[PDB]
């Protein structure tokens, strides 16, 4: 949750605050290449 | 037509939350297929 | 009229699409323009008074 | 085709920013436009 | 000034979201628009 | 393929348009969908490496 604290831009009149389409992009890539890494690795070995 | 984007307009500029979705889906629709392919094989 | 669109810009990656201003963005904005609105009202409260 | 969103939806589905960066700079339009003619019926 | 709400470290710096932003645009510019309408009753 | 959209829903008030995924609700499924894949993998992969 959001505080004067660890937010610095934080204005509560705004409502609650999330990560950005940015941020979600940016972790489903790093996701995706590791995840896909791991498997092509798999998939090599046994197919 | 909007203008197209320059390096410096990511995280000030960011994608919509349905293209988000759909690529999170379609991402792990073909990590779940891939793992049962894999466990069908393995046992 | 048709409903406004403003600030977006098209991506390289064809799946990421059109890119538009995050929140943050969007607060900073609107947080800039309202001060010098409400104080612009408050400024036109006292000329009409001495007017 | 989406689905009609429902109250409950609001706060988890939210409008495009490019949406509400138009509506916003509508919105100081007016205000600045307003406020220059007020000034000028004053002095 | 974009980078100092990291409230999770996988996911960046986290902002309002659109909902917050129509929400605080809505009673803005109602509120704004009310008090340019007792000016302009005035003076119009 | 077509670039994948899903999940939005159409509001009434023309203004406001389509509704996407917030963030936070992008993360929550994020965050649930790699639990079972990442202990899948490394599952297989003790399987394999075994």
């Amino acid at each position: 949750v959001a505080t004067r604290d660890n937010c610095c831009i934080l204005d509560e009149r705004f409502g609650s605050y999330c990560p950005t389409t940015c941020g979600i992009a940016d972790f489903l890539n790093n996701y995706q290449t590791s995840v896909d890494k791991d498997l092509r690795t798999l998939e090599g070995i046994l197919y | 037509g909007w203008p197209f984007c320059s390096d410096e307009d990511w995280n000030t500029k960011c994608p919509s939350g349905c293209r988000m979705k759909g690529l999170i889906d379609e991402v792990d629709q073909d990590f779940t297929s891939r793992i049962n392919k894999l466990r069908d094989s393995l046992f | 009229r048709k409903p406004p669109d403003a600030d977006g810009c098209l991506h390289a990656d064809p799946d990421l699409g059109v890119l538009c201003p995050t929140g943050c963005k969007l607060q900073d904005t609107l947080v800039r323009q309202e001060r010098p609105i409400r104080k612009s009202i408050e400024d036109l409260r006292n000329t009409v008074d001495s007017v």
